[PDB]
RNA sequence: CCUUUUAAUUGAUUAUGCUGACUUUAGUCCCGAUAAACUACAGUUCUGCUUAAACUGAGGAGUCAAGUAGGUACAAACCGUACAAGGAUUAAUU
RNA sequence: AGGGCAUGCAAUACCAAUCAGAUAACAACUGAA
RNA sequence: UCCUAUUUCCUAGUACCAUUAGUGAACUCAUUUGGUCUGAUCCUAAGUACGCAGUGAGCUAAAUAGAUACAAGGAACUUGACAAGCAUUAC
RNA sequence: UGUAACGGUACAAGCUGUAAACAAAGG
RNA sequence: AGGAGAGCGUCUGUUGUACAUCAACACUAGAUACCGCUAAUACCACUGUAGAGGUAUAGUAUAUAAUCCCUGCCCGGUGCAGUAACAUGUAAACGGCGGCUGUUGACGGUCCAAAGGUAGGAAAAUCCUUGUCGGGUAAUUAUCGUCGUGCGUGAAAGUUGGUCCGACUCUUCACAUGUCGUUUAU
RNA sequence: UGGGAGCGAAGAUAAUCUAAUAUGUAACUCCGUUCAUGGAAAUCAAAAGAGCUUUCACUGAUUGUAUUUAUGAAACGUGAAAAAAAAAAAA
RNA sequence: UUUUUUUUUUUUUUUUUUUUUUUUUUUUU
RNA sequence: UUUUUUUUUUUUUUUUUUUUUUUUUUUUUUUUUUUUU
RNA sequence: UUUUUUUUUUUUUU
């Protein structure tokens, strides 16, 4: 959306958001250090955040924690009929998700490529366009320092697999960020180094005490989490160094971050998103897909596959319409130096 | 400077002439209709009109956090005028002077006495809860809904509201030559109180005088509020100047009377 | 893409109800254009600030300010009143045109300061000769908004126009003629002089446009003579279709007036012409919507209080009635005031004098009651009741109009002032009494 | 031409090449007037 | 196929024919070529005072 | 061609096309365009069309035929 | 999105129509200047002993010191010198195009008002 | 077209039994020229009938004849 | 005339040959769903279909084509026809 | 050639790096004619 | 003096261009009577308190394309139940 | 330079450019 | 376009075809392979764009076809993965899987091989244009049931199939009927 | 314009096929033709000697490249037409 | 009632067309 | 739930922008600074 | 899809 000036950038000369409110620097300065202080004498936790401890709390906030036992009678709208038939699912009082539109000021229209280059072929097979969406600008960057966030609700996002949370600072600025399993509209978060482990906080890598789940880690200092962002996902610390921490990642690869990277404590939320089944294409259909026709229906131009007929067999191994092997087939340059990855 | 420019009146595109698929637009764009603003929103919009609780709601906490809900609820918003004509001098000056020493407070914490200043904030924000959440209804009444529920749509019952007519000699003598030489409707009771709320309507003085300038089929029989319409709805014996200020969260009405709880009422 | 089912319906529902409301707004417009005109042949090329410093100023320079003050409504007093003096001491280095600017300023904004055209007048009498067309109309047309007649100076103007008529414009002219039959100034010769010119004017170097304004009932019945009464009348009648409800209005007013006071000159038209008048009496005019005024609102409320029926506003064919009775509808009232008589005196208007005859004549039971008189009761009821009672036993007035006592400035201001705080005491009483102050607060 | 065609191309008049011909009725070989 | 004159003329018309990798040499009716046409005569016995022959050279 | 100058349609004009195309027929500036559809109109660009007076004029728009002669006739004495 | 896209001049940042009511810094107004004022920064050449003609004739002018300069009238070209070939009448006049004020003549005639204020 | 421009000369070619006359409309538009002349109070049929050089003034004919002997 | 010469491309029933005319098939084939009456003393023929209201304070609820297709003497000609203010207050004249 | 001579052919080239248009702040930004 | 305040506001003669206001696919195409018929809406209609539209003559041959009515038997026809038939009959 | 459109001429494959087929006489 | 038996079988949806007149494609589902950000992959002006302003419950590729059902053996073999710096692991990736002879025959001899058709179905979208017996008819080789030899197919190559389902072949029942022997009238 | 510069394939011949010829030919872009191109020797020749550049004839279809099909105005040399080293240290 | 003009929205120029002829000492009357 | 519109302009609010600005058209009304409330 | 005195410019909204 932005200009390449505008959104491109290797080197960063900062890695936090400064608002100061003294007339003077050197009394922003003072005030800068005092609400550090003050957010490392709330800071009380220390132990790492566990599996075990994550499921506990999970069994504590979904077995008696809900329990209003409301009149949900008089709470509708009297003399209106409605349709023939077609009800929600829920009223908006009882609902997970809040039932409305997602904020103005915090969203814009997106541009559908249909997969397709600047050249105006198609690069991208088996893209459709379905329902419409809006792009959210999802703040990755918590530059916000020593200062507390409570949620106010928790919103829905096509372009994602997870749940997203409105936050709201005490000065009343909104900002939206990726939202939890454990954290519910009326907690609180804070992003500082002398900040408790809890869910929803934000501490380097370094301060994250060894055996802690943590996700949104960022690649570079102050980049944004890119590495971890799915629904369901998570990283685990295994080792701890001078300048490195080690990280267990989702696909049980372990790697080595900077020490002064930022990342977030807990996992992201919507964990059941890989249960659904769709009864009907229609689902497919509305989703933005289109059919897939296997190469094996191809003539022999079209598709390597085509005109030769056979079962599974072992004589020929298969071969892609690229003319290139798609079976145990290593795609990586094997000249490119491993980084600071461990194993893979 | 393309196919076709026509626009307005002169509209390209070809709409449905069916009156009964045509009966049914009107019930989504005016029934089924969606709204983005809250009703904070609503009231916001009226501040001027409405400064002494636009003021309260900001003022004293916890009425910002109840009415920002989503489930469905009904509100009535007071006018300045009402307020300054009902309330006494003495009642009027002390509510002033609490929402100001509240506001007062807020300004030093932003910017025995110490232990009496907490009581008499304690003492002063729940005073100002308990008055200002009287107004708030649980559920959504609508004008229309509230009309009809009142029996203004029954025949049997609208026998008081059908025909009016007044002296057509003596405000038009010229056009005339030959002459010369409701039940109450109970409504679920507050969020701050028990005691249910009556509602019922009234027969404006307007209407009196739409045979003169209307066409009419009646049948073989054998101070006045300035606002206009031709019913009035009163609702616990305050009129409702506007309503159907429809909103994300509910409804907002604007009375012509405070409704004061017996908590705080006098003896 | 695609959309819901359940949006797809609501969106058309209000697409549709779109089309509906754009369809139910422009009903009621018929007379708009998306054309319009700007007068601009007025304006200096000179560039002035209004907001500077009097004293730098000078004739050209004020002279500027003040109509570009008037064109931007920049209606400030203490900006006005600094013109207003400094104008006083640059009076004797006025030019023709400057003065005329000053005028037409003035004029526009309808700025009410008797004590700047009291000494700006002797000035343009001594400049008459060298004054212009542009210059010599200004002059009365503010003189005549702002309601300060002078019969020594509007007279001499006339007689300026007269000698100047080959060098005057057709408009002017006109105005100049509408200005002294309004203020009342124009010996029977004078009359005759200006009747006699203003035919050959309108014959010779007149259009529809311009013809239209010729047309008012106070002068056609007070200083037209019956050649130049039936050339208008009849010309009327054929530059019809280009005129305006303003017309229409004064023409129909004319029409009655000339029927009323003189028969003769009324029968000396033609059928056709008589037709058209006849016809035009049946048709709806317009008319700018009307209230009654504080003044009158206390002397209904007196009325009323007194126990008699009546009326707050009311037209009657062609003329307006104050109060108007139920019991006897021959009775009417009319409530003055400082506007209805000439500045810094009582003498009534002619167009108040003209309205005042034609209703006695038609018979119409007509009383007045003046503001003066009315201001001496201050906010006592029983008197004004009284005062009322009085006057109701005593016969009507004449059909002939007279002008009361001397006044003066001194005594207008006086008044002005007096009335000032009556009128909000009345209000404050009032507003008061509407206020219940039952609820009581425990708190 | 479409519009996307149309949007890069230049204008025939903007070269020399109508300068680089003889075509005219009496045939291939044209002589300027004056020349 | 449709008769679209919008098309017709934002495709095919005089402003659009120009920006062709055609042969323009060809003679057009409708259209702007670029072929030479030999202009007016020789002189035979008329007045000398009335032969028209030059125009943009020598407007003044 | 169907559609074009090919058949004694010559150019394009506001009558033989949809409704949107704006061409002329040459006239003269009166105005502007205003930001809502409006035009105000000036006085001011309007031409000035001057006539002498010809109330009483001798002159007529053709010559007496006896002209010829006297003006013939002066020329002789010249010589 | 139309097929405007891939034109370098697509969607391009800062433009003559965008930019309509920006204006320059303050910084580049007093460069300029200072830079136009240093142009002839230098000493002193040639000769004043006596000062130059700025006054009326026989007042003298040794102190008042003036900026602007004035022109004699006694030096400029006639009219007949003017209109003269290369190789009353109008022996006598000038057509002058100049400041008045800054001439120097024996009389000026200027047209005061009625009052003969100033 | 009345340029002759289209191809609407290709049925003419074959033969045909008979066409369509619209006397209906043809005989109102008769009749509304025939009222509109003569609430002016002229006679169009009349003149459209009449005999090269004869007269008939007014509502006149060959019954008018008959009586007439004389 | 005779005699010498000629780079004329110089020679015809035929390439289903190219460009035209004119015979035979051959007075063969082709003809669209519903008409009638207009008198010698008054009148309303039958049938198919069924949005045919033109001030009622409101510009008849829209787009497009016709490169002007319901004007005009039983004319495929000539000559006319597009008014957003509705010009006829033409309720008068004779 | 005495006098006159609407309009259109997209024109700062009687000069001056290239690349859209009434011929483009640097950079991004690329080139067989 | 008990109105929610008794706060003056009809309408400036008006640049340039489009228009046949009704029924009808009026568009590409063409074996083109423009307009009747062939399908849903637009009018609280005994089909809208008379609206739109309707093109040579004659004649018992046979065959062919269709409509109505068929004794008894009721798939014996055909590769095949193709086709045809039933769905209206005291009121 | 070469050409296209509109207008006039007798509406035209010519001529012509609203001054649209001519000024011919400056003492 | 009806009642009943039985064979085959995910349609709704797209389209006239890989042979003997009787098809395909797509899909709800599952499973395999590649990829840690300037990701893989694609266009193939190369410091570009799509992927994606996405981040291993994500993206892309190949093959199969129901929500479930128990789902056989084989790495000698091309290729990929790995490295003794050429063991070993991948058959839901990549062709497939058998001779003599003796007692209806559990059993015994011998050759060869990585392994030596599993179960189920079975006169078949396959052998053969009349396999035995039973149900229908005055006749049934057409068709259902069944036997499992006559030839043979063959398991996430998709086999078998309870219930439900049907514009899919065929058997058979019922009403009317000019289809008819065999043709008439308007 | 068969002139000069950049890039530059195929039909065809070799009775199919590679090289090769076609051909540095066709299409595209640019210079715009005697006021042009070119150029006054670190050249050619061999033991004699010619003396910037350019056109024609002969040597000669000789030498050479190819081969299964072709292509080749070769170098020295002779004849002839046209003939051209430099205006010049400044005033 | 449209077209024209701002926005969507584009020198994605509809030859002989425009609020577009050299861009305010305009003689304000 | 397949997760949907907002800029020109209108209204409201907040102001130290400007003849690039509303007839030299017209009506009504008790009325307005500083040394008359 | 902007409606009546013309421009510049900021927040919210049925």
């Amino acid at each position: 959306m932005l200009w390449l000036a505008a959104t491109h950038r290797n080197r960063v000369a900062f890695q936090l958001f400064a608002t100061p409110r003294e007339p003077t620097a050197s009394k922003a300065a003072a005030a800068a250090r005092a609400a550090a202080e003050a957010v490392a004498r709330s800071s009380t936790v220390s132990a790492p955040f566990t599996v075990q401890k994550q499921q506990r709390l999970l069994a504590l906030l979904a077995a008696s924690s809900s329990v209003a036992d409301p009149s949900a009678d008089l709470f509708r709208v009297h003399g209106l009929p409605g349709f023939s038939g077609f009800r929600p699912s829920s009223p908006p009082h009882l609902s997970k998700l809040f039932r409305g539109r997602v904020s103005r000021h915090l969203s814009c229209r997106r541009v559908n490529h249909l997969g397709r280059n600047n050249s105006g072929r198609i690069t991208v097979r088996f893209r459709g366009a379905g329902h419409f969406r809006r792009l959210r600008f999802v703040d990755y960057k918590r530059g916000r320092k020593d200062i507390f966030g409570t949620v106010l609700r928790l919103e829905y996002d096509p372009n994602r697999s997870a749940h997203l949370a409105l936050l709201q600072y005490d000065d009343g600025v909104l900002s939206y960020i990726l939202a939890t399993e454990v954290t519910r509209p009326g907690d609180r978060v804070v992003a500082s180094k002398h900040a408790s482990i809890a869910p929803g906080n934000c501490l380097p890598l370094g301060n994250i005490p060894v055996s802690t789940i943590v996700h949104n880690v960022e690649l570079r200092p102050g980049a944004g989490g890119q590495i971890v962002r799915a629904g369901g996902c998570y990283a685990t610390v295994v080792a701890k160094d001078r300048h490195f921490v080690t990280l267990k990642l989702s696909s049980t690869e372990v790697r080595r971050f900077p020490a002064d990277c930022w990342a977030t404590v807990g996992q992201v939320s919507n964990a059941a998103h890989a249960e659904r089944i769709r009864g009907k294409a229609g689902v497919s259909y509305w989703m933005g897909e289109r059919p897939r026709t296997r190469g094996k229906a191809m003539n022999p131009v079209d598709h390597p596959h085509g005109g030769g007929t056979g079962k599974k067999g072992l004589k020929r191994p298969p071969v892609s319409k690229w003319g290139i092997l798609c079976k145990g087939y290593k795609t990586r340059a094997k000249k490119k130096p491993l980084g600071l990855i461990v194993r893979r | 400077r393309w196919w076709t420019r026509a626009s307005g009146m002169r509209n390209p595109v070809k709409w449905t002439r069916d009156w009964e698929v045509l009966n049914r637009k009107v019930y989504f764009a005016f029934d089924e209709r969606e709204i983005r603003r809250s009703m904070l929103d609503a009231v916001n919009a009226h501040r001027k009109t409405a400064s002494l609780f636009h003021r309260m709601i900001n003022a004293v906490p916890g009425v910002a956090h109840a009415m920002s809900l989503p489930g469905p609820h009904t509100f009535f918003l007071p006018s300045d005028k009402a307020c300054r004509d009902h309330l006494s001098p003495d009642s009027l000056h002390a509510l002033t002077e609490r929402v100001a020493f509240l506001e007062e407070q807020q300004r030093q914490r932003v910017g025995g006495t110490a232990a009496a200043i907490a009581d008499r904030v304690a003492k002063t924000t729940e005073q100002l809860r308990t008055f200002v959440l009287a107004h708030l209804i649980p559920g959504e009444w609508r004008m229309k809904t509230l009309l009809l529920a009142c029996g203004a749509g029954d025949p049997r019952r609208n026998g008081s509201l059908r025909y009016q007519d007044t002296d057509r000699e003596l405000f038009a003598p010229v056009m005339y030559a030959s002459r010369l030489g409701s039940s109450v409707f109970l409504l679920p009771p507050p969020q701050s109180t028990d005691e249910p709320l009556p509602v019922w309507v009234q027969a404006s003085r307007y209407a009196a005088f739409l045979p003169i300038t209307t066409s009419t089929n009646f049948p073989r029989f054998e101070r006045r509020s300035t606002v206009g319409g031709a019913l009035h709805l009163w609702v616990g014996g305050a009129l409702v100047t506007k309503g159907d200020l429809r909103a994300h969260n509910g409804v907002v009405h604007m009375i012509d009377k405070p409704l004061i709880p017996v908590q705080l009422l006098a003896s | 893409g695609i959309l819901r089912p359940r949006e797809r319906l609501l969106l058309n529902a209000l697409k549709k109800e779109a089309d509906i409301r754009y369809r139910g707004r422009r009903m009621h417009k018929r007379f708009r254009s998306w054309a319009q005109q700007r007068v601009r042949h007025y304006w200096l090329p000179q560039k002035v600030c209004v907001t500077s410093d009097p004293q730098l100023m000078d004739g050209s320079y004020i002279a500027a300010c003040v109509q570009k003050a008037a064109t931007l409504r920049k209606h400030d007093l203490q900006l006005w009143h600094g013109f207003s003096k400094r104008i006083l001491e640059l009076a004797d280095s006025l030019t023709p045109q400057q003065m005329g600017y000053i005028f037409y300023g003035y004029g526009k904004s309808l700025f009410r300061h008797e004590e700047l055209y009291r000494g700006l007048l002797p000035f343009v009498a001594e400049a008459l000769p060298e004054f212009h067309s542009h210059a010599l109309m200004t002059v009365a047309w503010a003189l005549e908004r702002v309601r300060v007649n002078d019969r020594a100076v509007v007279a001499q103007i006339a007689e300026e126009a007269l000698a100047k008529k080959d060098l005057m414009r057709p408009a002017d002219f006109i105005k100049i003629v509408n200005c002294v039959a309004r203020m009342g100034a124009a010996p029977p010769s004078l009359a005759a002089a200006l009747s006699a010119e203003l035919m050959r004017v309108l014959d010779e170097k007149c259009n529809a446009l311009l013809f239209r304004g010729a047309v008012d009932h106070v002068a056609v019945a007070t200083l037209y003579s019956d050649p130049l009464r039936l050339y208008l009348l009849e010309r009327f009648t054929k530059t019809a279709i280009c005129c305006r409800p303003m017309h229409y209005q004064k023409a129909f007013q004319s029409a009655v007036a000339i029927r009323v006071l003189h028969p003769p000159v009324w029968q000396q038209l033609s059928k056709a012409v008589r037709n058209f008048y006849i016809r035009l009496s049946l048709r709806r005019i317009p008319q700018r919507a009307r209230r009654p005024s504080p003044l009158h609102w206390d002397v209904s409320n007196a009325l009323a209080k007194l126990g008699v029926f009546h009326r707050n506003t009311f037209q009657w064919g062609c003329f307006w009635i104050d109060i108007g009775e139920i019991d006897d509808r021959r009775q009417c009232w009319f409530v003055d005031g400082p506007s209805d008589f000439y500045s810094s005196t009582n003498e009534y208007t002619e167009a108040n004098k003209l309205q005042h005859r034609i209703l006695s004549e038609l018979g119409w039971n007509i009383r007045r009651v003046r503001w003066n008189d009315w201001v001496q009761l201050g906010t006592d009821m029983d008197a004004k009741v009284e005062y009322l009672r009085k006057l109701r036993e005593r016969p009507p007035w004449p059909a002939i109009l007279t002008d009361g006592p001397s006044s003066s400035r001194q005594e207008m201001v006086a008044n002005l002032r007096s009335a000032r705080d009556v009128q909000r005491a009345l209000k404050e009483r009032r507003e008061k009494n509407r206020q219940p102050h039952s609820l009581v607060m425990n708190l | 031409i479409r519009p996307r065609k149309k949007g890069m191309r230049l204008d025939r008049r903007r070269s020399k090449k109508q300068y680089k011909h003889g075509r005219h009725v009496g045939g291939w070989n044209y002589r300027w007037l004056g020349s | 196929n449709e008769s679209s004159p919008l098309h017709m003329g934002a495709g095919s018309a005089n402003w659009t024919a120009v920006a062709r990798l055609e042969d323009f040499t060809l003679r057009g009716l409708s259209h702007p070529p670029w072929i030479h046409v030999s202009s007016r005569p020789f002189y035979g016995a008329g007045g000398g005072a009335v032969l028209a022959a030059c125009m943009s050279s020598a407007v003044w | 061609a169907k559609v074009g100058p090919s058949k004694g349609r010559g150019p394009l004009l506001a009558k033989f096309a949809p409704v949107g195309f704006k061409k002329g027929f040459g006239a003269i500036g009166l105005g502007r365009h205003t930001k809502k559809g409006f035009f105000i109109i000036n006085t001011m660009l309007v031409p000035m069309f001057k006539v002498p007076d010809l109330s009483n004029c001798k002159l007529k728009c053709y010559v007496a035929p006896d002209t010829y002669r006297i003006v013939q006739q002066s020329f002789n004495k010249r010589e | 999105v139309r097929p405007n896209q891939g034109r370098n001049d697509y969607n391009q940042v800062g433009g003559k129509k965008r930019g309509q009511g920006v204006q320059v810094l303050p910084e580049t107004i007093r460069l300029l200047i200072e830079t136009r004022k240093a142009a002839t920064a230098g000493g002193p050449v040639g000769r004043q002993p006596l000062p130059k003609a700025t006054e009326a004739t026989g007042v003298s002018s040794w102190g008042r010191d003036r900026r602007f300069p004035i022109t004699e009238a006694l030096r400029l070209p006639t009219v007949a010198e003017v209109n003269a070939p290369w190789e009353g009448r109008l022996d006598k006049v000038v057509l002058h195009s100049g400041d008045i004020s800054r001439l120097r003549v024996d009389a000026t005639v200027v047209g005061a008002v009625r009052s003969f204020k100033t | 077209n009345k340029v002759r421009t289209d191809k609407k000369e290709r049925k003419r070619a074959f033969p045909q039994r008979g066409f369509w006359k619209k006397q209906n409309f043809l005989q109102v538009k008769n009749n509304t020229v025939r009222l509109a002349f003569a609430v002016q109070g002229v006679d169009l049929l009349k003149l459209k009938r009449l005999r090269w050089g004869e007269v008939r003034k007014g509502n006149t004919g060959w019954w008018t004849d008959d009586y007439r002997s004389p």
